[PDB]
Order: C-alpha cells, then sequence, then structure tokens
RNA sequence: GGCUAACUACGUGCCAGCAGCCGCGGUGAUACGUAGGGUGCGAGCGUUGUCCGGAUUUAUUGGGCGUAAAGGGCUCGUAGG
RNA sequence: GAGAAUGGAAUUCCUGGUGGAGCGGUGGAAUGCGCAGAUAUCAGGAGGAACACCAGUGGCGAAGGCGGUUCUCUGGGCCUUUCCUGACGCUGAGGAGCGAAAGCGUGGGGAGCGAACAGGCUUAGAUACCCUGGUAGUCCACGCUGUAAACGGUGGGUACUAGGUGUGGGGUCCAUUCCACGGGUUCCGUGCCGUAGCUAACGCUUUAAGUACCCCGCCUGGGGAGUACGGCCGCAAGGCUAAAACUCAAAGGAAUUGACGGGGCCCCGCACAAGCGGCGGAGCAUGCGGAUUAAUUCGAUGCAACGCGUAGAACCUUACCUGGGUUUGACAUGGAUCGGGAGUGCUCAGAGAUGGGUGUGCCUCUUGGUCGGUUCACAGGUGGUGCAUGGCUGUCGUCAGCUCGUGUCGUGAGAUGUUGGGUUAAGUCCCGCAACGAGCGCAACCCUUGUUCACUGUUGCCAGCACGUUAUGGUGGGGACUCAGUGGAGACCGCCGGGGUCAACUCGGAGGAAGGUGGGGAUGACGUCAAGUCAUCAUGCCCCUUAUGUCCAGGGCUUCACGCAUGCUACAAUGGCUGGUACAGAGAGUGGCGAGCCUGUGAGGGUGAGCGAAUCUCGGAAAGCCGGUCUCAGUUCGGAUUGGGGUCUGCAACUCGACCUCAUGAAGUCGGAGUCGCUAGUAAUCGCAGAUCAGCAACGCUGCGGUGAAUACGUUCCCGGGGC
RNA sequence: AAAAUGUUUU
RNA sequence: GCGGGGUGGAGCAGCCUGGUAGCUCGUCGGGCUCAUAACCCGAAGGUCGUCGGUUCAAAUCCGGCCCCCGCAACCA
C-alpha cells in the first residue's frame, strides 16, 4: 500500500537493469519488443519457471537471457523446444534472435520462484500457512539470511480478504547495501487470485 | 518554538551613513523584495531631511526613533472567563522594531504622493514630536497606563 | 453448522422459511427447499405432553452470605438449640 | 449518658460618635443595599446558635453516636495478687427497647444557615449550577415516626495458627534515682506491614475473609418488585409483612489490554504566539455541486473529493446522445471446406460507414505462405459488484513506534523485556533493573548541494607565446584559471576547556569551505480508515450477444436563475508608459529547433543556412539600473466585455482554438464573519524551461535560476501527535 | 465559566 | 345594537395626524462543526381584509361590506 519496490529502490545503487540497449530514435518500438518478448516468454513458458529475462542488442541482433529453474522444458528434446521458441520469436519480432539458457544455483533462494511454487500451491488447493513455513523454511535450509513471505487475497477460498504473512531472520528494506531479492506471483484460483510477494535478504554488498 | 531561542541573523550597516539603524529602514521598507527600490526610497527621505534641517540625517532618524519608541504594551491574557490586556515591558530590541513598524507603515499611510518624501515627512514629524506614529506611541503608553493594575500577571 | 454419529450440488435471495440453545437466510446457504451421498435407529422412527437425571440449581450426604444474590441498624431477652 | 447553672470569641440587629460614595457580589456581571449617610470605624446594649486552639495517626459508647467550663445524678469498661460463689456459660425465633438526619403534632424560640419561593445572571431553553433576598426547618420542651452507603457493605461466643512495628489504658520489675528519664515484662484496646493458609481476583491474614465447634439472620438468574392485593403500625408522610401474570438469556463480580477524558505530569510539530504575504469582495481561468439537456460519458465527496484520474475533449480522444451501417462481427486462436490472389491505385454513389466500377495482380510446388467465405469452435463489453479480489495509491505519519524467541510472574486473559533516572531529532544512547536477546522502524549505506586534490582538454576554458580584415580562443598552442565527469580526500563531538557521580549527552573554543544531523531529496515500521481505483492493467461471480458488440457522420463532455473550491490579473506612484543599458540557471530539438536577409503595423509570410547538437537553434532572460514622461484623476490605473479587419495549425476553428491588429474601456478605491501559507536563500516577487501536444483554452503541473525579507519573549490558550 | 446531540445498511 | 381588532411566514409596532412601513422569530445564501443544533456575517420578505368616497396624496380620514373578539339583548 505504501512500500516502494526492493528492486527499483535499489536499481542503478546494488541490482542493474535488465535490459542492455542503447538508442536514441526507435526507443520506444524497442521498447515494445522487448514487451512483446516478455509477454511471449511469461505466457508460454509458466512450467520452466522463469526467474528472468535479460535482453541485449548489438545491432538489430537481440540476445535473450532466460534464468529458469528447470531449462528442461525449455530445451525439450535435443533442443527441439529451444528452436521451436527461437523461431518463434523471430516470428514475433523479425530480428536475428540469439537465445540461451541459464540455471539458478538456487531456486529455493530466489525469490520469484519462491513467489513461483508458493503460488503454484495454492492453485493446487495447499494450505497457505504450511506453504509458506515450507517456502521459508527451505530458504533458510539453503542459507538466507532473511525470509518474508506474504500471500493477500481470498485465502482458503473464503469471502473475506487477508493479508497472511510469514518472517524470520533480519529483512532490512531500508537499506541500500542490503542485497534483497524481490519476487511476486498470482495463483490464479477457482476465487480470484492470490498475490504472493516474496522478499528475501540474500546477504550485504557494496 | 519549543526548543528555544532561535538564532537571530546579525543587522549589517548601511554603506553610506554607516548605521544599522538605516539598513533595518530599509529591510522594513524592502516591499516584494525589491531592496534597491526600498533603499533608493530610503536614501531620497534621508537627503530630504537633511535638506529641510541641516542636522545630520542619522540623527534625526535616531531621534524619531526615540520618539517613537514604546516602554511598556499590553498584550492578551486568558486567565478566568474573561480576557484581560497585561501591560509588559519592552526590551530595546522588540522596542526598535515597533518603532520601525509603526514609522513605515503611516509614512505609507500619510496621504502625500509619493512614499519617499511621505516617510521623509513622517521621520521630521516624529522626531519634532508629532504625526500619527507618535500619536499610536502615545496612545499604547496611555492604554498600558490604563491596564497598569495587571502588572503582577507577569511570567 | 456446533453440542451430535453423518456433505455436497442445485433453487431461493432477511423473501420463502428453519431453530432445543448458540443462531441461519441480505447472492458461493455443509443451518431454508429439493437431489445425490451419508449417519443413527428399524416395524418402527420422529414430534408433543409429563416426571426424574444432568442441577452441588434448596447442597443431610453436598453450597453459600467483604465486593458476584445473601449478616437483621443495634442490643436486651422468652421458648428452643 | 441525663439535669442545671455558666464562660468567651464571632455573626446579626439596635443606640450613639466619626466619616462620606459607594458598598456588595462574580468567570464577568446584574438583581440588591447606600447622600433619607450605607460600606467602613469606635463605644454601649440585646438576642439566638455553635463551642477556635487542645483535637489526631487519639478516647468512649451495643449501635445510632459523643468536644466550652463547672457542679449534681448515673451507665459501662480495664487491671490486680490474694478473696467469694461454684458451670450459674453461649446464642437466641417470636417479643420488647434503643435507633443519624429529614419529617409530623402542641407550645416556645429564631442570630446564622437555608428546601420552597422571588429576583438577577448564564443559556437555544435554565422550573439548575452561580449571585442577591428568603419561609418552613435547623434550636428548646413533650410526644410521634423507626428509616439511612444505620458500611468494616464482614452476626454473636470460643479455641488454635510466623513475625515485624506504631499507639491508647492498668499493673509489676530493674539500674541511676530513692522523682522521673529509661528500658524490659504482663493484661486489655487500637492501627500498619507481613508468613502459613484462604480467595474468582481484588485482597484478608492473631482485630481473619485462616483452622475448627455452638446458636441466630439471610441467599437461590435479571427485570416486573420491596410493587399489587390483604393485614398490622402511624396524626400524616409512610414503614413492616409480601406475591403473581408477563418478559429477557442474560444480569453481575474482580481483573486484563486498548481507546477516550471539558485528569495529571513530561514532551514535540508554522499548532499557537511574534511576524510577512494572502484567500473570503471584483473580473477572468479552472474543477465540482445543483439545475438544465437527446446527451450534458464515468470516477473522486470532511482533513485524506473539488487546476483530482486528464502530462492537452473542435474530428480523433470518447466511454455519452440522435441517426445511419454491420452480425464469427472492428480484433484474436484453431480445425475443416472452396480457392488464387490478398492487398491496393483511379472512378462512381453516399454525411460517412459502406457499396459499385476499373487497373494491377501470390511465392514454393503437385503438396507451403496468404486470403476468402460457409460454418464450427468462438471472439467482444470503459456492462455490474473496489463490501469477492490481486496490483498500485492516499492516509494517520517522518509520527517514534510496533513486536518476537527464551526466561520469569500470574489459575487466566496477560505482564516483564518495552517501567524508572538522564539524554536525544529519534524505543538515540546512558544508568539502574526478572530480565537476557533479537526483528521491523530511527540512524547510516544512495542522489544532490557546499571545500579541495589527482586524471582527462572538445564541441569547454585562455594565464604566458605567435597572428588574425578592424573585428570573433578565429588561429597554432597551452594544463594555469573556470567548467565538464570519473576516481579520491573532508566532519567523526575527532581536538581543547567546563558541566555532566561518572556515562550518554551538553556548553564554549580552535582548526576548517562546512560543527555538533551542514542544507535538500529518495526512503513511509506493525497497522488503521470494508479509504480510492472492476475505468490503466489483471480477475471471482453475475449480466449483454442482428446488442450493453462494433463502424460512421453530426452533437455532447464547453449548457447557466445559481453555490463552493483552487488559481490568475488587478484596484495603481515601492506605480503606468517610453528610450537605453546590465547579470542567469535548468532544459528541448530532424514531420524538429531555425539563425540571417527580404516583406508586413503586427500575428505572420517568402526564402533559408546551421544543428541529432558543451558546437547550431530555441535566446529575449524579466525584475533591476539610467534618461524622459504621466501627477493621485475610477486615471496615461485596471483590461473584462463587445464591434471590425486578420494570421496560423488542421479534412474542418458555428457550436468549441490560440494569436495579431483597430476600436470599445465593465467591475474594481484593498475586500464581512471567517480563513490560508511560510522559520532563510524560506516567505514575497521576477522571469525561464519541459512533459502531454498538429494547434491550444497552460493563469494548471513538474522544474530552473534572479532579487530577497520580517519575526520566534515563549508554551498560557487553539489543532495534531508522543511517553508514563 | 457555562458549551447539547450522533435512526434502520448488508 | 355598542366598542375594538384585520399590516411580510408567525406573533406584534406604524392610526391626535396623511408623505419615512419597524422589532422578535422564521425563510433563503455564506461561515463555524466530522455532522446537526446553537452561535457569527449578509439578503429577500407585507403596495396594509374588501368596495367606494374625502383629499394633490390614504395602512392612517369617512362609509358600506367580509372575518374575528368583547359587551348588550332588560321589567312582567
Ligand atoms: C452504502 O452501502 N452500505 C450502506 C455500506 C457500503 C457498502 C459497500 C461499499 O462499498 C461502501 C459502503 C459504504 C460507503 C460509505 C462511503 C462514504 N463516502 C462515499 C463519502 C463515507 O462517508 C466514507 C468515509 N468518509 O470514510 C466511506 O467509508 C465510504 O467511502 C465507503 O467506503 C463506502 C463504500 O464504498
Ligand atoms: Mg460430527
Ligand atoms: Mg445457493
Ligand atoms: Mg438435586
Ligand atoms: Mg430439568
Ligand atoms: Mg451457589
Ligand atoms: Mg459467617
Ligand atoms: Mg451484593
Ligand atoms: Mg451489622
Ligand atoms: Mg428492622
Ligand atoms: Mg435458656
Ligand atoms: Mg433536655
Ligand atoms: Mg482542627
Ligand atoms: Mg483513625
Ligand atoms: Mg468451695
Ligand atoms: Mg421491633
Ligand atoms: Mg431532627
Ligand atoms: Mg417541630
Ligand atoms: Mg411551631
Ligand atoms: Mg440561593
Ligand atoms: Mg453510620
Ligand atoms: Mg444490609
Ligand atoms: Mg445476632
Ligand atoms: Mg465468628
Ligand atoms: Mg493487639
Ligand atoms: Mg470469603
Ligand atoms: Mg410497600
Ligand atoms: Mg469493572
Ligand atoms: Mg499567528
Ligand atoms: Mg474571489
Ligand atoms: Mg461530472
Ligand atoms: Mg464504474
Ligand atoms: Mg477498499
Ligand atoms: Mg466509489
Ligand atoms: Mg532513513
Ligand atoms: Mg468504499
Ligand atoms: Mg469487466
Ligand atoms: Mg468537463
Ligand atoms: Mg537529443
Ligand atoms: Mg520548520
Ligand atoms: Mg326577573
Amino acid at each position: 500500500g505504501q512500500k516502494i519496490n526492493p528492486h527499483g529502490f535499489r536499481l542503478g545503487v546494488t541490482t542493474d537493469h535488465k535490459t542492455r540497449w542503447y538508442a536514441e530514435k526507435q526507443y520506444a518500438e524497442l521498447v515494445g519488443e522487448d514487451v512483446k518478448i516478455r509477454e511471449w516468454l511469461h505466457k508460454n513458458l509458466e512450467r520452466a519457471g522463469l526467474s528472468s529475462i535479460e535482453i541485449e542488442r548489438r545491432s538489430e541482433r537481440v540476445t535473450i537471457f532466460l534464468y529458469a529453474a528447470r531449462p528442461g522444458i525449455v530445451i525439450g528434446r535435443n533442443g527441439a523446444e529451444a528452436e521451436r521458441v527461437r523461431g518463434e520469436l523471430e516470428k514475433l519480432t523479425g530480428k536475428q534472435i540469439q537465445l540461451n539458457i541459464l540455471e539458478v544455483k538456487s531456486p529455493e533462494t530466489d525469490a520469484q520462484l519462491v513467489a513461483q511454487g508458493i503460488a503454484e500451491q495454492l492453485a493446487a488447493r495447499v494450505a497457505f500457512r504450511r506453504a509458506m513455513r515450507k517456502a521459508q523454511q527451505s530458504a533458510m535450509n539453503a542459507g538466507a539470511l532473511g525470509i518474508r513471505i506474504k500471500c493477500s487475497g481470498r485465502l482458503g477460498g473464503a469471502e473475506m480478504s487477508r493479508s497472511e504473512g510469514y518472517r524470520e531472520g533480519r529483512v532490512p528494506l531500508h537499506t541500500l547495501r542490503a542485497d534483497i531479492d524481490y519476487g511476486f506471483f498470482e495463483a490464479r484460483t477457482t476465487f480470484g487470485r492470490i498475490g504472493v510477494k516474496v522478499w528475501i535478504y540474500k546477504g550485504d554488498v557494496t | 518554538p519549543r526548543k528555544g531561542p532561535a538564532p537571530k541573523r546579525p543587522v549589517m550597516v548601511d554603506p553610506v551613513y554607516g548605521s544599522p539603524l538605516v539598513s533595518q529602514l530599509v529591510s522594513k521598507i524592502l516591499l516584494d523584495g525589491k531592496k534597491t527600490v526600498a533603499q533608493n526610497i530610503v536614501y531620497t527621505a534621508l537627503e530630504g531631511c537633511r535638506a529641510k534641517n541641516n542636522t545630520d540625517p542619522v540623527q534625526t532618524l535616531k531621534r524619531a526613533l526615540d520618539n517613537i519608541k514604546p516602554s511598556l504594551e499590553v498584550k492578551s491574557r486568558r486567565v478566568g472567563g474573561a480576557t484581560y490586556q497585561v501591560p509588559v515591558e519592552v526590551k530595546p530590541a522588540r522596542q526598535t522594531t515597533l518603532a520601525m513598524r509603526w514609522l513605515v507603515n503611516f509614512s505609507r499611510e500619510r496621504r502625500e504622493k509619493t512614499m519617499a518624501e511621505r516617510l521623509m515627512n513622517e521621520i521630521l514629524d516624529a522626531s519634532n514630536g508629532l504625526g500619527a506614529s507618535v500619536k499610536r506611541r502615545e496612545d499604547t503608553h496611555k492604554m498600558a497606563e490604563a491596564n497598569r493594575a495587571f502588572a503582577h500577571y507577569r511570567w
């Protein structure tokens, strides 16, 4: 209601932009194609689990880094799915796409995949308290210095909306040098959708 | 304020007449942030003063300020169900400020055409002992004397 | 619905109605109406009436009286204990 | 306790002396009293009532209660070693007596006080509080009444069960006295603390609410109701005894945590105060309510809606209205099926949508890209619900807080930590502490500004050197200065002195560009308001489907008896007009910024370099200074309105654009009650730039620099908040 | 120094 | 029959006599308040029951009428 996005707050200070290109007469159209690419990838690769999509451009050539928990879905069988998604990318944009897919070393520590999993459990109708506790425990088993999860909505299929949250460790949202990874997802249930937000304090950075 | 007495900005001296009084006068005229206009007015008034009398304009301004300086003035007090007018002695800085404010306001209220020698006329009249500024000083002193019975409420 | 063994869908929309108490119905009704499913009983099953129990809620077994209901305004003194 | 006499002060009244204008009373007043001499002051007198000091932390009484002194009469208590009687004790239904004050009866008395009452004030009213008067009553005698929060809300008697410590009464003992000071000890009171124990807790605890025994009174949910009926008592008021119908599902006890308080203590904020400038009046701009309309689309409604979504409504936007079209649809995705063009140029009809012409007409390949229909699936919705939601935001609030783990306390909610003392902008620290710790907030890390160093030197800069058309750092060149932008340094109460038990902090000083957080921004804890948004997006459910979809033209969102709100320009001389002349910053630019020249009164037009920009352009900064002029005039102020002639953008300026020019010259004389902003480069004012944008109703918004104040004693009051 | 009040949502 | 009364929304002044229609409350518009009441600041509001006459001029003077009151309506 009144809290800033941690990633935007720390943008330029500790964290970096997801897109790296320069253009001053096409800026809008490159932004539009980037939006198309990201929407297409998110809409067609939910199963893999997308941590981030990172876009680079050199000269009419686009490079897409896809940070995914399980790139097995993206690569398919012997790269067939990778080739088909690349081909759909040329079909969508019209430019030469070089697509590479990267792992996440600690999916239980990356907040975006944590929100992915919590929302998936909520959609599969798992008790939200149990799901949040499992995610929290897994994060601290991995070794994060602080977890904070908040699920808001018609939790448990109820009528009134709740804002149930869990946290322990330390999550200094106000500290800029604090490396805080923020993830968000929406569990699509038979009763609207639940917003799941996750903050994970990786540690302190210069 | 609650915390304590806020610091006062030091008063500069007038380059021409070498007196902080004239600088305070121009800073009191000082409408709209036009320092140059205000001190053009003030210098014109002081030169008119030295024209109409041989004595020094800074000295005549000083004499006017002493003739307009109030010694005590009454303030509202909320004791009981009725308001009182408690007379309070006035410190030298406060009384110089009051004299300057009254001088400037009544100069602005004078009937003559231009502000410069409206202020000049008011200054000369005050130095002599006449004018609206001196009348207001006498009236405030008179009302303080009338309400002198509440000098024991001072804190 | 809970006490109380056994739950969902459809219809209705503080209406129609339910209820022993708490309460339910105001558009997602496990509480109304129907259906499927279930549970308790079974030539019976429920409801009403009445009595005892739970009620130590008249306490002999087995309670209490400063503030929760409860020490007489105070003493003298008769029967009684 | 009863009776009688009696003492002094004070009030009131009376008489006299003196003296003269008020007195009295309150928050402020008035009623009232007073020159017919009050109030005040002194003397003398009368009368009624209550007894300062002693006097409480105390004494006595069965309770109610009891305070001048003296005498008379009288009740009970306490102690004592001997003495006497020898269980004669305890309690006590019914009964009887006593029983504050108010009240009643007969008579007396009546100073003060004072229900009722009268008047004055306050008030919306004031049958009240407050003020001036004032009768019963208060007093006495004899009766009556018989009730009180008549309470220790605790019946009487008895025995037992740690202490500690005040105090009242009687003995007795001791040392020095041969008093008494003192200590003990014993018996009886009366308080406080406190163990065991008890209690729901609060608390009680040898004066039990503990452990026990004896007797009495009494309770059985809350109301109805201590009411009705009956009876008894009373002169009366009323008292005593004492139900039922009906009705509710609670009523209640103690305590916990919050919130609130016209509760306290301590604090803070432009919250007041001290100041400066406004708003509310006028004209216009803009938003909204209302009204109106075919439509005046929808959302926002105390602060925290109202120059807000709108960072741009002539068409478009557009969601609204009239009317004209369309139906797998304006747009998606997938199967089939007939295909080769799709898609378009020119024309015709039409307000346009659209429809009809005419030209042009796939690339692979024998089975794709692309489209067509017919369907089939399906799409579409700014339609509903922000009280089904996600997301995002306001807000209390930059407020100093909000919690957790473990321990501990309590039956429990819960508490402790987080209270206390000091300090701080701060739950910031310090000291002590049944707490020991941690977390989110505070702070810091980030951006910007203030000083400085190194590095680099163009498109920036020009100190020393060489020319330049006269001229322009224009030129070669230069790392000095400025600046640009990367990386460092710098501030930490770090140093010195005082205060501070110390300790945190605090005061002063030096150094320094900067000193005690240096200025500003970003950052908004747990949560609150079912706060806003289904209309940015997303979405549960519901609703529309030849229409609530969708296309188009025109209209509307711009209405106008009105009301509010935010602004702008003013009301003039610190000003208007006019000529000259200085000094910025931050920004924008290729359908763009446009110089220069020519043309026009001007908006502009015509040509048109340069610049994707530290280069070129926007560009002029304005206020200011200087010269002239106007001379207090509803004006040479003000620039609304209205008439004429235009320019530009755009398919198109009627509704409904900006601008130019000519003429016109409205209200307005500083604005009622009320109200707003601001503590320093701030307020006040002055111009400039950008977003959106063809153009612009922009005076809005977000920034930028120029000029540049007054004041803050202080926390009493108003508003908001913080700790206990 | 006096200074009142706060219907019925679902 | 005698005498009085009829004036904004209400209740009341203006009547010897002609010329200027007032106070209180209420209505309406704005403040104060979270909101209402109260209070604060501004505004509208009756051509005087009706007909006619007097007069330069009528709420005012005179008459008729309508309405509301009061009084009287008596002696056998
Ligand atoms: C009416 O339906 N029933 C009766 C209840 C109701 C039901 C559903 C709703 O969704 C809302 C409401 C009440 C309204 C009241 C609104 C009002 N406001 C519009 C001025 C207001 O007075 C405040 C406020 N000052 O705080 C609010 O709270 C408010 O805005 C709000 O949230 C509301 C709702 O939306
Ligand atoms: Mg069961
Ligand atoms: Mg249903
Ligand atoms: Mg029984
Ligand atoms: Mg029973
Ligand atoms: Mg019991
Ligand atoms: Mg007992
Ligand atoms: Mg009781
Ligand atoms: Mg008793
Ligand atoms: Mg009795
Ligand atoms: Mg006996
Ligand atoms: Mg007697
Ligand atoms: Mg005393
Ligand atoms: Mg005592
Ligand atoms: Mg014997
Ligand atoms: Mg009796
Ligand atoms: Mg009596
Ligand atoms: Mg009597
Ligand atoms: Mg009598
Ligand atoms: Mg009285
Ligand atoms: Mg008593
Ligand atoms: Mg009792
Ligand atoms: Mg007894
Ligand atoms: Mg006993
Ligand atoms: Mg004792
Ligand atoms: Mg007890
Ligand atoms: Mg009775
Ligand atoms: Mg209580
Ligand atoms: Mg002020
Ligand atoms: Mg105005
Ligand atoms: Mg509207
Ligand atoms: Mg809507
Ligand atoms: Mg809401
Ligand atoms: Mg709404
Ligand atoms: Mg901070
Ligand atoms: Mg709401
Ligand atoms: Mg919708
Ligand atoms: Mg509009
Ligand atoms: Mg550019
Ligand atoms: Mg400040
Ligand atoms: Mg007769």
